[PDB]
């Protein structure tokens, strides 16, 4: 959508294939001077940047610590977990001892 | 952020042209007639009706994009990984599961 | 594909602003800018070239020369006479290809000027220029002491590893002086020491190749007739101001100097606050000399996130 | 350019003689949007200015 | 009180004796360059002004 986030797309940062739509209508040539008067709507990237909202880092519950390259959360605590534990009998000590 | 392209126009001196098609993202073309372009050495060509001008426009990711790029992600099926330290009878163990 | 400099030549362009505040032709034409670097530096295009010798001169590179074209051909001059300003003088950082890297103060428009020893030739373009800083408080100048954090800026090294630009031969150049109606018929000059081609639409498509010779054609009116000072020897960067040659062929490329790279930058550690002790709460004492970002969030179910900007 | 006061100065070769006066100077433009610098392309409309 | 009016006192304009308290905590030295990074709250005089 022209003027909206994600106006330009690409499967890869350098993929040859690209698609977009941002309301580019050409304008008639002006007086006596060769040029190309054009028109188009501002990038949705900058608009969304000005109003992207605050990062999730400052809004997640339970004090999540979030990192990008794994896109994971860490040291974020909530709930309970059952656990089953097997133990060698060697670690155990006879009572008389 | 995107950078537009304004290629050198296709000007036919005292002839005719058309509006072709291309695979470029946001590719557009448009034509006009009866145009007298000028330049420092003077007027390159004038023909009251036979002159025609053809302009085209498209867009590509800006060179700085390589580092300013953002990405849209589809996430699902949250999975957990937990690191534990377990001590039994002064027998310590560091585990992750 | 190559990265040399001999095969390229500058070109003339149309600046909306000139030294006379009238949109006109200048060889210092520009097309866009880039200012994403955190340092506030700027990369600027131009039709001309410098950091090299005159494009076409035996020397491929001479950092004291600026390549530009005027009258009929390319010329030389010292790059020292060049200047940049948006709201004041701009300190040069580096130059390569057609492109220049330099820092400027905040402003609403940029301009590049140069004195040819007898006149002032300059081009102005419009751009929103502010002082964007990394961190959480927009400081004024970096302090000696602070925390070191990741940042992205343009490296002042002439070498680069980013970007791509097209290059191909230009269209014909039409010179008015080449056409004369002084004679009752069409009179033209290549002039002496040239190989000109000329066209005339009277009757039909008429063409004529004349080298160092004045020639005439049937249709006496010299207006509809057209002549070229064509050389078709140099590749140029695609620009809207230049007509496309019928070849419309991609013949070469070039890189863009002064790419963007990550690095480490310092930021201030503002006056930390005094903390009170409040019943099921807290009261704070924040102190600052500049706008600074603050925020907090709960550590349970309800985030209850909050953020604010504090001036004093 | 825009300013809040104007001044005229001259050097006699040995000293600087100048006079300043106060005046509100802004960039008033004709039309419906206050532009910044005139574009190459647009509409031509009547205007009033001092002839050089 | 730091950041408050009358943060600095003196029986006379030039009295040698003087007393104040404006939350001056020193900062650790920075990287490789000798200096004295310091911190302190704005004068209450200008604020009250
Ligand atoms: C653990 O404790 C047992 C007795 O309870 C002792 O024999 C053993 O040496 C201890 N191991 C270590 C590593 O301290
Ligand atoms: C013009 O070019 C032709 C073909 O290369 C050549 O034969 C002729 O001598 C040239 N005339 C000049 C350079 O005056």
């Amino acid at each position: 959508n022209p003027g909206a986030f994600g106006d330009i797309q690409a499967s890869s940062l350098d993929a040859t294939d690209i698609v977009a739509r941002t309301d580019i209508r050409l304008l008639k040539p002006s007086v006596k001077n060769i040029h190309v008067p054009y028109t188009q709507a501002v990038s949705g990237y900058e608009m969304w940047k000005n109003n992207s909202g605050r990062p999730l880092q400052e809004t997640a519950p339970f004090g999540c610590k979030i990192e990008v390259e794994p896109l994971r959360a860490t040291n974020c605590a909530y709930g309970h977990i059952p656990i089953s534990i097997d133990i060698p009998d060697a670690a155990f000590v006879r009572s008389s001892e | 952020k995107f950078h537009t392209v304004v290629p050198s126009p296709q000007v036919k001196c005292c002839g005719s042209l058309e509006c072709k098609a291309s695979s470029k993202a946001d590719y557009t073309c448009r034509v006009f007639g009866g145009v007298y372009p000028f330049m420092w050495g003077g007027a390159q060509c004038f023909c009251d009706s036979e002159n025609t001008q053809l302009s085209e426009a498209y867009v590509e990711f800006a060179p700085d994009c390589t580092i300013d790029h953002a990405v849209a992600l589809k996430v699902h099926t949250a999975a957990l990984k937990v690191g534990l330290r377990i001590v039994y009878g002064n027998t310590t163990a560091r585990l992750d599961t | 594909i190559t990265d040399d400099f001999t095969l390229t030549s500058p070109y003339l362009g149309f600046c909306p602003y000139c030294r006379h505040s009238a949109p006109c032709f200048s060889p210092i034409k520009i097309e866009n800018v880039w200012d994403e670097s955190d340092d506030g530096s700027i990369r600027i295009q131009v039709s001309a070239q410098f950091g090299y010798n005159q494009a076409g001169t035996a020397d491929v590179t001479k950092f004291r020369y600026m390549s530009y074209d005027h009258d009929h051909d390319i010329k030389e001059d010292s790059m020292e006479k060049l200047a940049i300003s948006t709201s004041g003088p701009c300190r040069r950082l580096g130059h390569k290809g057609y492109f220049l890297l330099a820092q400027c103060p905040p402003g609403d428009s940029v301009t590049v000027s140069i004195t040819s020893g007898a006149s002032e030739n300059s081009c102005t373009v419009e751009k929103k220029i502010r002082r964007k800083f990394v961190g959480r408080e927009e400081y004024l100048f970096p302090p000696v002491h602070g925390k070191l954090v990741k940042c992205h800026v343009y490296d002042h090294l002439k070498e680069t590893s980013a970007g791509y630009i097209t290059m191909h031969r230009p269209g014909p150049h039409a010179y008015k002086s080449y056409l004369e109606e002084a004679s009752g018929e069409v009179y033209i000059k290549p002039p002496s020491g040239k190989n000109v081609t000329y066209e005339c639409k009277c009757g039909d498509y008429s063409t004529g190749i004349v080298s160092t010779r004045t020639k005439m054609n049937g249709c006496t009116k010299a207006k509809q007739c057209i002549a070229y000072k064509r050389d078709q020897t140099k590749w140029v960067f695609n620009s809207p101001d230049l007509i496309r040659h019928t070849d419309h062929s991609v013949q070469g490329k070039l890189h863009i100097p002064f790419r963007l790279t990550p690095t480490v930058c310092p930021v201030p550690l503002a006056h930390t606050p005094t903390v009170t002790k409040w019943f099921k709460g807290i009261t704070l004492h924040l102190t600052a000399t500049r706008p600074t970002l603050l925020t907090t969030r709960k550590l349970g179910l309800r985030a209850d996130a909050t953020a604010e900007w504090i001036t004093g």
